[PDB]
RNA sequence: AAGUCUGGGCUAAGUGGUAAAGGAUGUGGCGCCGCGAAGACAGCCAGGAGGUUGGCUUAGAAGCAGCCAUCCUUUAAAGAG
């Protein structure tokens, strides 16, 4: 549900020098702060395959501090297929845009007859209080042959929160 | 076989390979991806024979997703002439490729399924390739 | 998941003596040396031999399991023996024995007549079954093969000399 | 680490239902006489137990952490242990003993039985019927 | 030809081309007319000739019977 | 011997072996031998 | 299973067994099934007897009502 | 002409000292899952059985021609193979 990963501060270190290290640059920032960090690559990921930009991750910092933190933006190297750098945006208790994972609760009737339900979104866009972040977002999906759909502005919204896309979007 | 409606302009200078891709370096619609993993020219031909090759396998069922188009239009001058009297004739049309680009996506269609479908696709295709899987840092993207 | 380590039984009463690179091994039915690596230690313990080896190296692990293997085999080659049967199949043919010597018929113009080396004892119980038998095991599996090959099993009838429990798998014809 | 232990709780559970639960070598037969001895030591008691077949390694746990002597007969070799006790058992211990001693060469031999709660033994448990 | 209850005599070379033998019943001989110019593509050919008669095997020995 | 530069195991019983510097698939089916070249 | 075909309006089953119904039974005509043929199988029960009807019924394509 | 110099490592092809897709229990080193002293992997001694030829088919296809269906049973366990 919430994950730890432990991160450290950097200042004049290269990236190069870092990555080289098994090492992840990065940062962390939010309206308030803006620090230099690093996390171990490995460590990063075995987390980061759970989280994604989904849940939240906290990063226990030297110092002794704990912040809460969603991931932003994660930096591919796109010739080797690996994380270069990660944003980590630090949650305070203001609202905060941010996706949200879809879970269709059901069984299609346009597959199990000749079909392939694509879904163009695993998750959401949402305006949301750090405190009410939910886990899954559940979907309603009986009947919906090749090819039907729905629009998002059909989605249950649990309490505390919004959505932040046009309902006109497909999912 | 795919190639444009219609161009602005008949042919084109053959420009260079430099580069990882622009874009296009995660997968964005089904689960399973092909990453090229050198530069190249794909070929209409090349790209509809890895096609083909995949619906085969899954016979006619599962997805498909072809995420580069060649609109690049491939030149030849007619056998044994010399040079000059000007730029060969069109001859067909190609995609230029850096690697990092996923260039098929399949979804909907069990793993061992989009293993040797996109393996299979592989070998028809001019250039290294690796699958791939959707991960966490796709829809981060 | 090992043979290298394997204690090797030594009957009384077979005696194995060590020297560099060399076992000999003598019981009631005779003698034989065996070549052994310099780099494998042979241990000789009560009523048992050891062999070890120096490392976990792949070489030293190969060496190891050959080495107890090629002494386990002397042990048993002085004692009980080896032999292997030859069984004969198809209409015309038979088996006989001439002296030490063993005469084959089986459908050539000649007949074929094979002396046995020296360590190797032939008998035919019957005429379609030959008996090869010896201390020296690889010996005793070369000649075998070699009668073997004389006349080897068609493919599309029961017909040539074949090992005992070999199996007969045949093709159609036309 | 494993569904071994959905097995140690199964002979557990139908292990407290007793106090003179036998144990018996059953696997030389076919699988018609298999449903021999399963439906006459079902046919012998109360209940549907015959044995339950589970393996020496968990069943000399089971009776290790519920105290009950550690029915240490000999628990080496095929092992069922004809639940005597989730039946209704006493000279049906005849009732299978002799139909073992009869189909085939040494049918369903036994090895260990507690008696109410103190061990039975060897010979003295097809004695223990005859 | 052993999916009409056949057995096979023999095949010889003809006119390169090739031949073959067989008894078939005529009882599982009708479709054969066109089922050859199906399978050799109109290419193939055949005669059909008597020879004798025989006890057909009891499941349409006692199916027949009907 | 089918003798190529893509040796496979062809089936379950397929077994592939190494000898004297070459490749070699070997099997129950003498169908499926093959050497690498 | 000889008795399942005089007993929901069949002759043969329904082709594509599943979503194809052409007959049905009860859940007491599938324990009356489970009456006959029971000194013939193994569990001596009724609630295990007729499952086994159960799953011959759409071993053809009859559904049981329940 | 000047080190058969020093330390760590790899390679067994004379690779070094002629090339690609692709193939591979070559070798050495990482990483991640699965199983394992409640006894795994390898061999080997059992059992792998019922309703049942499953139904429809075809001349016969009885687990295994082919369309279908794929339930339950006694079970430690056993596919309508
Ligand atoms: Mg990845
Ligand atoms: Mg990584
Ligand atoms: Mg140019
Ligand atoms: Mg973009
Ligand atoms: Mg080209
Ligand atoms: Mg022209
Ligand atoms: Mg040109
Ligand atoms: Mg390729
Ligand atoms: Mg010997
Ligand atoms: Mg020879
Ligand atoms: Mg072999
Ligand atoms: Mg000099
Ligand atoms: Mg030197
Ligand atoms: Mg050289
Ligand atoms: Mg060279
Ligand atoms: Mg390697
Ligand atoms: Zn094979």
């Amino acid at each position: 549900m919430e994950y730890r990963l432990k991160a450290y501060y950097r200042e004049g270190e290269k990236p190069s020098a870092l990555r080289r290290a098994g090492k992840l640059p990065g940062v962390m920032y939010n309206r308030h702060l803006n620090r230099k960090v690093y996390v171990d690559l490995v460590e990063f990921d075995k987390v980061f395959r759970q989280a994604s930009i989904h849940h939240v991750i906290v990063l226990e910092l030297p110092d002794g501090q704990s912040l809460p933190t969603l991931v932003r933006q994660v930096n591919l190297d796109k010739r080797r297929r690996r994380p270069e750098h990660v944003d980590f945006f630090v949650l305070s208790d203001e609202p905060v845009e941010m996706y949200v994972p879809l879970r269709f609760v059901g069984t299609p009737a346009g597959v199990r007859a000749g079909g392939v339900l694509q879904e163009i979104h695993r998750d959401i866009l949402v305006k949301v209080s750090p405190r009410n972040i939910p886990e899954f977002i559940e979907v309603d999906v009986s009947g919906l042959e090749i090819g039907d759909s729905l629009h998002a502005s059909d989605l249950k919204l649990p309490p505390g929160v919004e959505l932040a896309v046009s309902p006109e979007e497909t999912i | 076989m795919l190639m444009p409606r219609r161009m602005k302009y008949r042919k084109q200078q053959r420009g260079r390979l430099k580069g990882a891709t622009k874009g296009g370096d995660y997968v964005a619609f089904g689960d399973y991806g092909l990453v090229a993993l050198e530069p190249a020219w794909i070929t209409a031909q090349q790209i509809e024979a890895a096609r083909v090759a995949m619906v085969r396998h899954f016979r006619r069922g599962g997805k498909i997703f072809i995420r580069i188009f060649p609109d690049k239009p491939y030149t030849k001058k007619p056998l044994e002439v010399r040079m000059g009297k000007g730029k060969g004739n069109v001859e067909g049309y190609v995609a230029v490729v850096k690697p990092g680009r996923v260039m098929f996506e399949v979804a909907g269609v069990t793993e061992e399924q989009a293993m040797e479908a996109l393996r299979i696709a592989g070998h028809k295709l001019p250039i290294k390739t690796k699958i791939v899987r959707r991960d966490a840092y796709d829809e981060a993207q | 998941s090992r043979i290298g380590r394997l204690p090797i039984p030594v009957p009384k009463g077979v005696s194995v003596e060590v020297a560099p690179g060399r076992v000999k091994v003598k019981g009631p039915k005779g003698e034989l040396e065996v070549p052994v690596s310099p780099e494998m230690r042979v241990v000789v313990e009560e009523g048992v031999v050891r062999v070890e080896r120096p490392s976990d190296e792949r070489r030293h692990k190969s060496l190891h399991g050959l080495t107890r293997t090629l002494i386990a085999n002397a042990v048993k080659g002085v004692s009980e023996g080896y032999s292997k049967e030859l069984l004969i199949k198809g209409i015309g043919y038979r088996a006989r024995l001439v002296g030490r010597a063993l005469e084959l018929t089986v459908g050539f113009s000649h007949p074929v007549v094979v002396e046995p080396p020296e360590g190797i004892t032939f008998e035919v119980p019957e005429p379609t079954r030959v008996r090869v038998s010896g201390i020296d095991k690889q010996k005793v599996g070369q000649v075998a093969a070699n009668i073997r090959a004389i006349r080897k099993p068609s493919a599309y009838h029961e017909k040539g000399i074949y090992y005992a429990g070999e199996p007969v798998r045949l093709k159609p014809g036309k | 680490k494993r569904n071994v232990e959905l097995l140690a709780t199964l002979k557990e559970n139908l292990e407290r239902a007793q106090g003179s639960f036998f144990l018996v070598n059953y696997q030389g037969l076919p699988a018609k006489e298999t449903h021999a001895l399963r439906q006459a030591l079902k046919q012998n008691g109360a209940r549907l137990f015959v044995a339950k077949n589970t393996l020496i390694r968990l069943a000399l746990k089971e009776l290790g952490l519920p105290e009950l002597d550690g029915l240490q007969g000999p628990s080496a070799v095929v092992f069922y242990e004809d639940p005597v006790a989730a039946a209704k058992t006493l000279v049906q211990f005849a009732k299978s003993n002799p139909k073992g001693i009869p189909q085939v060469k040494s049918g369903l031999l036994q090895g260990q039985i507690l008696t109410a709660k103190d061990v039975e033994a060897l010979a003295e448990l097809p004695t223990m019927d005859e | 030809l052993n999916a009409r209850r056949g057995q096979i005599l023999g095949m010889e070379p003809r006119g390169n081309a090739q031949v073959i033998r067989a008894f078939v019943p005529l009882a599982e001989m009708f479709g054969y007319a066109t089922d050859l110019r199906s399978k050799t593509q109109g290419r193939g050919s055949f005669v059909m000739f008597f020879d004798h008669y025989q006890e057909v095997p009891k499941q349409v020995q006692e199916k027949l019977i009907k | 011997m089918k003798v190529r530069a893509s040796v496979k195991r062809i089936c379950d019983k397929c077994k592939v072996i190494r000898r004297h510097g070459r490749v070699y698939v070997i099997c129950e089916n003498p169908k499926h031998k093959q050497r690498q070249g | 299973s000889y008795l399942i075909r005089k007993a929901a309006g069949l002759e043969k089953g329904a082709h594509k067994p599943g979503r194809e119904k052409v007959g049905r039974i009860t859940w007491e005509q599938v324990l009356e099934i489970a009456k006959q043929k029971m000194p013939d199988l193994n569990t001596t029960d009724l609630e295990a007897a007729a499952r086994m009807i159960a799953g011959s019924a759409r071993s053809m394509g009859v559904e049981v009502v329940g």
